[PDB]
């Protein structure tokens, strides 16, 4: 962070748990390929 | 003081540089008037520059040319190259840029290599 | 035909402010940058408003009656909506800071955070007509002695509690007929109280603080007045309350600590209901729905958004934006998503008919460069600066192949040709363009030529050809395939950015860094025209300058370039906050449109009297929607047309009218109908005469149209068979029309390409799913009946 | 019966069979259930119309814009 | 495109029978392969109803 | 003098080239 | 009725140029003295291989066109013509040379029979290329001949390069020379004659592939 | 694109100055009495003159030539043009406002209705609509699709000028006195309006049409509303 | 369950593949589905036949589909005379 | 007479006709008040912002 | 080198990466206190845009492209002086 805003054009900014960050909602190991199945 | 600008071309080795400022029509190489180029078959190469867009944009100007280096028909391409991007540089920031870009199509329409030149040698298949 | 109104925003779903659901829950309204945004959570959709506040937007509301929104930036500029048509109505300006705002449970009054003090106004009308000072201040109270932190309306219109920075909750009565009621101030929280809310029946006031302490005030006994009967303790270890709310038609208090926790009780017991956490960066605005069901939270550091049921444990969007970053985008050869690529390191998939991330794509380590779909969009790449591009599908949602230099080299671009089996990618420190074999994953060529470094490739849609272009004022057409390995230079005056290609193949678009665009012959190498593009280009003066505001070529080029799919627009973008469209056969601006007003965004207006800085980096045009997608330094933007309110016809004349076609219509010579609407092109029109075409002479209709309305029909078809409802009437229509006209389109292939991109995902998107749908209900009825299990 | 949100009806149907067609495949045959979903698929058995339609128009659609 | 210009009415009674013929064996093969597939998934499925 | 003319560096500006 | 005025000085440059030169900026005739309008080629099926769309003012506009598989058929056909023409033992990178025979070449088929000299050039490349040929088939050793057909740039080219033939063997050391005996085969096998060497040759290119075909 | 300005004379002659210095470029001459209305498309491919002896000249202006020189049969006060939707509105002496299209050049409608002198036009930014101040006082809005008035405001002071708004919301009419320029708010961008012609089919009316939830028995239909519906139905557990 | 392996064994062809489907055919019309779920072992095997004829069924509804242009040709056949 | 398109909304351009303008106190900010034709306005006396 | 950047990497290093030190370097000015000036003005770009503050480290791939823009006094005041200023390209 310290390194590319020193040397970049543009400005760089930076108990139970969940996620918003994910593959997909729908497919969830229905959608494998077959041969490694 | 006068309004001059100062364009170069070059094919294979000759050099052109073009001074182009806010005459009367007078055409210049090395002194010697445009009528009298040298190989004198090739007149007409070096006249279509000044033969594509029209004489009255060429009333009010003047152009002085020295030419060095080069072989016949470098020179006369070299001096083809200097005329028209002298044209369109001293319309660019002389005269209307609409005017600039016209001519700027109309060269590029006729053919590219009177304005910029492929200057980068060969391939090594 | 160049009416690009500025339709949706993806990307960044929530950045700061206080997310408000609507008078019910079906819209949902954030606060995003500096615009707001609507998502319709059951009709599943989103858009963006058009206005634009002139500095970052802090608090947003609309009233009960649900058709009138207010939002009020960092500063005191009030912008007022009509909200149910989208037109800005009002614009004020309050003299000083805002902290929040909250309209009246009946709708004639608002109440407002200025700062110590607190501003009571009631609203203009929105039935009348645009008046000109339309704020009556009802009035203002002063009787905290620091900031106000929050407010609550009661459900009644009489009273509000005002919490504040200063440890006293107060309760203010709303007209001074009635003040000796209540204007009493609760004391008693340790440090800052962040909360204070009715409950239903309005003799219970529960005040929350920040350490985490519930205060429920109550007018017992030892006239007599006000004590505190119960508290409670949220006893996080160093979480302080960070957001509350308290829906007190269910009794739900909602609470959202400071490290991204959030729990929610049923107060008047206090019992915990539900505790969970967000991340490892605080949620900062929670709310509710008016019936208690739903239930939204918004984190401001990463920039996510929460929506919850929790009746039955579940939600219904879960999205997160980035923090300043959006470094390129694609769309699909099918128009129906978009890859964006963030310059965060992270590729994400959002679809344009929904407005959701349904996939993120987290592998890369360092910034992401540029996205590329290939074979028909089902298949897509990812360049990084890591020192890989790598390709993904989706269908599965996975790598397969992560082609890599042997050197540790960062890329800049890359391309793929449409037979997808080679993949190019353009460096920046070693001068090359490397070429991949996608069917094993190895480095199939160095292909070399340049003499510096390259900055944007694109592989060609008809004979494939390659057309890199580098810093050397040079593009290099190449030709790869087939024992011959041609090179041929091309060579432009200035410096080369940002090139793209036009879809027959036959020309190549490219910027410069002098100001301009050319556009070159590929058969040949003559060019065809350059449009000069430096002078309508509008910059903004940097507060870091000391040079003027024009004649400083701070980012008078185009950093990107793309054709559309006609062949004749081309949009283009740079560093600077003007997005501009051509036409190459006039080589005129067909627009401008400035991208943002943010003056907390450095270079941005003209005549301000490090930072973040507007920057647009990819621009692209959808095959299929006749929009067009930027991807700013606030994320992801969408300006779209229609056949709406412009009225374009096409060769009227005097007795063509829609009062003409609708009684030819109940006349019955319906193809004279047909083409008496298209002449005249208006969508109601059309939409009616389509419709009431009936069905026994589809064929005579289909067989009998003219030869040039049909790319506008078949178009027309495509665009209202995505989001029509009359799937077997399309389906006839379309089976008529490419049964009747069918030799035609392939003799004239490609003026006919942005209707036939357009039939054909209205086929594999709705009408293919809902055929294997029956499909396998037919499969499953056949075996439930053909085999017999008795155990 | 009467063609109105078919897909909303279909996806109900085959809800309802991988949700507890279980019941339905082990007395199957009985005579309540099986002249049920006979009469069931005896009107849905119609309904490959637009399966006919949309297997024409996507390979028609494929070739003329291809070859 | 010269298939479409030939006029034999031999040959487009031909292609019509080689049409339907075709179709409907691929569409026999279809339904072995999709009444196979479904069938399978409801005994894997009611086996994991049992004990997953 | 032929090395450094070999590498001459073609944006070289001081204040003493102006005439 | 109609007008459009654009100049309205009478505009003469301080140097004289000269009456033929600012007649010729209306409208650009090779050599100041043939108009590239009214050129069409008769026949079809070698348009777009010989290229007579751009009025060109001399037969020299020395841009790349070779280094590309077809972009030798868009230069246009004087120049290819006297690019091929220029070519022996005794003259290589002699153009000047090449270009002042073919000026005088065609001045003086425009003094016997003025169409216009280029009208001319262009239907007698349509007549003088060859339509069908012949190749050694294989066969393990035997001189079997096989008939094939020819594209139009190889027609255009194999034009070329029979009428500059021709007229090398018609004036290697006789009493005319290249300028003048150009000049006759070319009318000869622009009129279609078959007296001209070119005429020979493809009928008897045709006569041997309609016999072993 | 502001490269060019065009001046239209009392002699006919239209001269087309470059505007940046100021020099003449070139001089088009084809009326014979004076010359009442000149405008140009965005494409800079069509320009249009209109000159009051009643002659439209439809010229090319990237060539020089024309291409079409439509004749009517009355003089011209003024002209305005649409350049969103290629089409151009005239004034005329026998009180019609002839509004034409500069691509197809047919006299596509023929707006009657006014009894004095018209003063002012305007085309409304989206195209549907003009604006006319005529000299009885009045101020009526055609409808060109319709090709019918909506409304006639009859105001007391004879209208001089109106225009509208870049972004259609403001009409700025001024009359023959009063020192400052009236503006007028509409209520079009709030709600649609009727079209409905005055003196002294609700879909086609109200100009919008909601689509019926179906053709017929036998034609199937999808579930009215959102697709995505079906997809987490299939796939909620 | 031998049978079943060699069905397993024959699915992940091309040319082997409708042999294979109509054996799992017949096996699966002519026996007792709570017998082929509580034959030990069972699941581990149909779970590798699931995704292959999956994929068979997509092939031939896409072939399938594309036999549908000599219904376009037929059609154009027709409207040619 | 009565429209019912466009409602009247604001003269602009016009600051006062010959009616002598009245002026008062709202407190700190001292507003004149002048007379245009058919309607009137009030400007503010420190920025004469209207 | 490996393990001893324990020693090298100092400010006389990480400082060395500065516009305005490898402007130096690179004799684009007589000294700093007015190459800052140059690059406060707003005179020099580095790849294709312009930068203006003046504490911009230059990278390593970036060191052969940090030249003046066109259009600028300086680079006019540089080919009068060479005496090769072609007037077409602005400058």
């Amino acid at each position: 962070y310290k390194l590319d805003v020193l040397s970049s054009v543009h400005f760089v900014p930076k108990t139970i748990s969940m996620e918003d960050a994910q593959p997909l909602y729908m497919s969830n190991a229905s959608s494998l390929a077959p041969q490694e199945i | 003081a006068v309004p001059s600008v100062q364009t170069f071309g070059k094919k294979k080795s000759a050099t052109a540089v073009a001074h182009v400022k806010a005459g009367k029509g007078l055409i210049k190489v090395n002194g010697s008037p445009i009528t009298l180029v040298e190989p004198e078959i090739l007149r007409f190469k070096v006249y279509e520059p000044l033969l594509l867009v029209g004489l009255d944009k060429f009333s009010n100007i003047d152009i002085r040319v020295r030419v060095t280096g080069g072989g016949h028909v470098s020179q006369v391409y070299a001096i083809r190259q200097a005329i028209a991007k002298g044209l369109v540089a001293y319309h660019q920031k002389y005269v209307d840029e609409q005017s600039k870009n016209e001519l700027k199509k109309a060269f590029t329409s006729y053919d590219r290599t009177l304005l910029i030149a492929d200057s980068r040698r060969p391939e090594p298949k | 035909k160049s009416d690009f109104k500025f339709s949706n925003l993806l990307g960044t779903v929530y950045r700061q402010g206080n997310i408000t659901f609507s008078d019910d829950g079906k819209q949902l309204l954030s606060p995003v940058g500096n615009r707001v945004s609507v998502f319709d959570l059951i009709n599943n959709k989103s858009f963006t408003f058009e206005y634009e506040h002139r500095k970052n937007i802090a608090a947003i509301d609309l009233n009960k009656q649900g058709t009138l929104l207010i939002s009020i930036d960092e500063d005191g500029r009030a912008i007022l909506v009509n909200f149910k048509a989208r037109n800005v109505l009002h614009h004020f300006n309050f003299k000083e800071k805002c902290s929040a705002v909250k309209f009246s449970p009946d709708g004639r009054l608002f109440a407002l955070a200025s700062g110590r003090f607190l501003q009571i106004w009631k609203t203009p009308d929105v039935n009348k007509d645009r008046q000109f000072a339309p704020f009556v201040r009802h009035r203002v109270h002063a009787g905290h002695f620091q900031d106000i932190t929050s407010l609550t309306w009661s459900q009644d219109s009489r009273f509000i509690l005002t919490t504040s920075k200063d440890l006293s909750a107060k309760i203010w009565s709303v007209d001074s007929e009635e003040k000796n009621l209540a204007a009493t101030t609760f004391n008693g929280h340790r440090d800052y109280v962040m909360g204070a809310f009715f409950s239903h029946d309005q003799e219970k006031i529960y005040t929350v603080s920040k350490d985490g302490a519930v205060f429920v005030w109550e007018f017992t006994k030892r006239k007599y007045s006000w004590r505190i009967t119960k508290k409670h303790f949220f006893y996080a270890n160093q979480a302080k309350v960070k957001c509350v709310t308290f829906h007190p038609a269910t009794r739900l208090l909602a609470v959202g600590f400071t490290s991204g926790e959030f729990r929610l009780y049923d107060l008047p017991d206090f019992t915990l209901i539900q505790q969970l956490s967000m991340g490892q960066n605080p949620v900062n605005t929670v709310s509710v729905n008016q019936t208690g069901e739903w239930l939204a939270f918004g984190s401001s550091k990463l920039g996510q958004l929460l929506v919850y049921e929790w009746q039955s444990e579940s939600y219904i969007l879960k999205q997160q934006g980035h923090f300043d970053s959006t470094n390129s985008l694609a769309y699909s050869p099918d128009g129906s998503r978009v890859v964006t690529a963030s310059e965060d390191g992270k590729i994400k998939v959002w679809d344009i008919t929904s407005g959701f991330c349904l996939a993120t794509f987290e592998e890369h380590t360092s910034s992401v460069t540029a996205v590329q779909f290939a074979k028909r969009g089902q298949v897509m790449f990812s360049s990084s600066l890591d020192g890989t591009v790598r390709a993904w599908d989706l269908i599965r949602y996975r790598n397969f192949r992560t082609f890599t230099g042997t050197e540790r080299i960062q890329f800049n671009c890359l391309a793929v040709d449409p037979s997808g089996e080679v993949v190019c990618a353009g460096s920046l420190d070693n001068f090359d363009i490397h070429v991949w074999s996608v069917q094993t994953g190895q480095l199939l060529d160095a292909l070399s030529g340049h003499e510096g470094p390259v900055s944007c490739l694109s592989f060609s849609q008809e004979n494939s050809v390659l057309a890199s272009a580098s810093w050397d004022k040079t593009i290099r057409i190449w030709s790869i395939f087939g024992r011959s390995q041609q090179v041929e230079p091309i060579e432009v005056y200035s410096d080369v950015l940002a090139l793209s290609m036009r879809p027959d193949g036959k020309e190549v678009a490219v910027s410069t860094l002098k100001g301009q665009i050319s556009i070159f012959n590929i058969e040949d190498a003559k060019q065809v025209g350059n449009i000069d593009c430096r002078k309508d280009i509008i910059s903004g003066r940097f507060n870091q300058d000391r040079f003027t505001a024009k004649n400083s070529e701070r980012s008078k080029f185009f950093t990107t370039i793309h054709y559309s799919f006609d062949g004749m627009a081309i949009v283009a973008g740079g560093n600077n906050n003007s997005i501009c469209l051509y036409d190459v056969p006039n080589e005129v601006l067909l627009k401008r449109f400035i991208v943002s007003r943010n003056m907390a965004l450095n270079g941005t207006l003209e005549f301000l009297n490090m930072r973040p800085e507007v920057r647009v980096t990819s621009v692209q045009f959808s095959p299929t929607a006749n929009a067009f997608a930027a991807a700013s330094t606030e994320g992801l933007l969408i300006y779209s047309t229609n056949d709406t309110i412009l009225f374009d016809p096409f060769d009227l004349d005097v007795d063509v009218t829609p009062h003409s076609t609708v009684e030819a219509l109940r006349e019955k010579q319906f193809l004279n109908a047909l083409v008496m609407a298209f002449r005249l092109n208006e969508e109601y029109l059309i939409n009616k005469v389509y419709e009431a075409i009936p069905i026994k002479e589809i064929p005579l209709v289909a067989s009998n149209i003219p030869a040039i309305y049909l790319p506008r029909i078949l178009k027309f078809i495509g665009d209202f068979a995505i989001e029509s409802q009359h799937i077997e009437f399309n389906l006839i229509w379309i089976k008529a029309l490419l049964s009747a006209s069918g030799g035609y389109i392939n003799e004239h292939k490609y003026l006919f390409s942005t209707a036939m991109r357009s039939i054909q995902r209205f086929i594999v998107r709705v009408a293919k799913e809902v055929v294997n749908t029956t499909t396998d209900n037919k499969y499953t009825y056949r075996f439930l009946v053909s085999t017999d299990g008795s155990m | 019966k009467s063609n109105k949100n078919f897909e909303l009806y279909e996806t109900f149907m085959s809800l309802l069979f991988k949700a507890h067609g279980d019941v339905i495949h082990a007395n199957n045959k009985n005579q309540d259930i099986a002249s049920a979903l006979q009469n069931w698929e005896d009107v849905h058995k119609k309904e490959d119309r637009l399966d006919d339609l949309v297997k024409f128009c996507m390979g028609v659609a494929a070739f003329v814009t291809t070859a | 495109k010269e298939l479409v210009s030939q006029k034999n009415e031999e040959l487009k009674l031909q292609i019509n029978r080689v049409k339907t013929e075709l179709r409907s064996a691929l569409k026999s093969t279809e339904d072995d392969l999709g009444f196979n597939v479904q069938g399978l998934k409801f005994v894997k499925q009611q086996w994991n109803l049992r004990h997953n | 003098l032929r090395e450094k003319a070999k590498e001459r560096n073609p944006d070289e500006y001081y204040h003493a080239m102006h005439s | 009725d109609f007008e459009v005025v654009e100049e309205f000085t009478p505009v003469v440059l301080a140097t004289p140029i000269p009456e033929e030169v600012q007649q010729a900026q209306t409208e650009i005739k090779l050599f100041n003295k043939w108009s590239f309008e009214e050129v069409e080629v008769k026949d079809a099926s070698l348009v777009d291989y010989v290229q007579v769309r751009q009025p060109i003012f001399v037969a020299h506009t020395a841009g790349r066109y070779a280094n590309k598989r077809f972009r030798k058929a868009q230069c246009p056909i004087i120049e290819r013509l006297t690019n091929s023409l220029m070519m022996n033992g005794r003259n290589n990178g002699k153009k000047l040379k090449a270009v002042r025979i073919i000026k005088h070449t065609l001045d003086i088929i425009n003094v016997l029979t003025d169409q216009n000299p280029i009208q001319v050039v262009v239907d007698a490349i349509t007549n003088t290329g060859p339509r069908e040929d012949t190749t050694r088939v294989g066969g393990g050793g035997a001189a079997r001949r096989q008939a094939v057909d020819v594209s139009p740039l190889r027609r255009v080219n194999q034009a070329i390069a029979l009428l500059t033939i021709g007229a090398r063997e018609a004036a290697f050391r006789n009493i005319k020379t290249i300028a003048e005996t150009l000049a006759e085969e070319l009318i000869n096998a622009a009129k279609g004659s078959s007296t001209s060497y070119a005429i020979k040759k493809k009928d008897e290119l045709e006569r041997v592939a309609k016999s072993n075909r | 694109c502001g490269n060019f300005g065009f001046i239209g004379s009392s002699n006919g002659s239209i001269t087309i100055y470059n505007m940046q210095s100021g020099i003449l470029r070139k001089k088009y001459k084809l009326h014979k009495r004076a010359v009442t209305g000149i405008s140009l498309d965005g494409m800079n491919r069509k320009m249009v003159s209109c000159g009051l002896d009643g002659i439209v000249g439809f010229y090319d202006f990237n060539k020089s030539t024309l291409l079409g020189k439509l004749k009517l049969d009355a003089p011209i006060t003024a002209m305005v043009y649409h350049r969103s939707s290629d089409l151009f509105a005239l004034a005329l002496d026998d009180l019609s406002i002839v509004v034409i299209d500069a691509v197809t050049q047919r006299v596509v409608r023929q707006l009657w209705g006014h009894s004095n002198r018209i003063t002012a036009f305007d085309f409304s930014p989206e195209g549907r609509w003009i604006v006319s101040a005529s000299l009885d006082s009045t101020i009526r809005t055609w409808d060109l699709p319709t090709g019918g008035c909506i409304d006639g405001i009859i105001v007391d002071n004879v209208a001089t000028n109106v225009k509208f708004s870049p972004n259609g919301d403001l009409l700025a009419t001024t009359h023959v006195t009063g020192n400052g320029i009236c503006i007028w708010t509409n209520r079009a961008q709030f709600k649609t309006v009727s079209t409905r012609t005055i003196d002294e089919l609700n879909d086609i009316d109200f100009n919008t049409y909601t689509s019926l939830e179906q053709i017929d028995k036998e034609l199937l239909t999808l579930s009215i509303g959102p697709r995505s519906k079906m997809n987490t139905l299939l796939h909620l557990d | 369950i031998l049978l079943m392996k060699r069905c397993r064994d024959w699915n992940t062809n091309a040319k082997t593949h409708t042999i294979a489907q109509r054996t799992i055919r017949c096996i699966l019309m002519h026996h007792n589905i709570a017998k082929l779920s509580e034959i030990p072992g069972m699941v581990k095997i149909v779970d590798a036949i699931i995704p292959y004829t999956q994929r068979h069924f997509t092939r031939v509804d896409n072939l399938v589909e594309q036999s549908y242009i000599l219904d376009y040709a037929l059609v154009e056949m027709d409207k040619l005379f | 007479k009565n429209s019912k398109i466009f409602s009247p909304f604001r003269i602009i351009g016009n600051v006062s006709n010959g009616v002598p303008f009245a002026t008062g106190t709202l407190g700190s900010t001292f507003y004149i008040v002048t007379c245009v034709g058919k309607t009137f306005q009030i400007y503010d006396a420190n920025t004469l912002h209207l | 080198k490996i393990s001893d950047l324990e020693n090298k990497v100092t400010v006389s290093a990480i400082c060395r990466r500065r516009l305005p030190v490898i402007m130096h370097r690179l004799k684009m000015a007589e000294t700093i206190q007015d190459a800052v000036k140059f690059i406060e003005q707003g005179h020099v770009r580095v790849g294709p845009n312009l930068i203006n503050d003046p504490a911009y480290l230059v990278t390593r791939n970036m060191e052969d492209y940090v030249t003046w823009v066109d259009n600028s006094k300086i680079k006019k005041t540089l080919l009068r002086y060479r005496n090769q200023i072609d007037d077409f390209d602005f400058s």
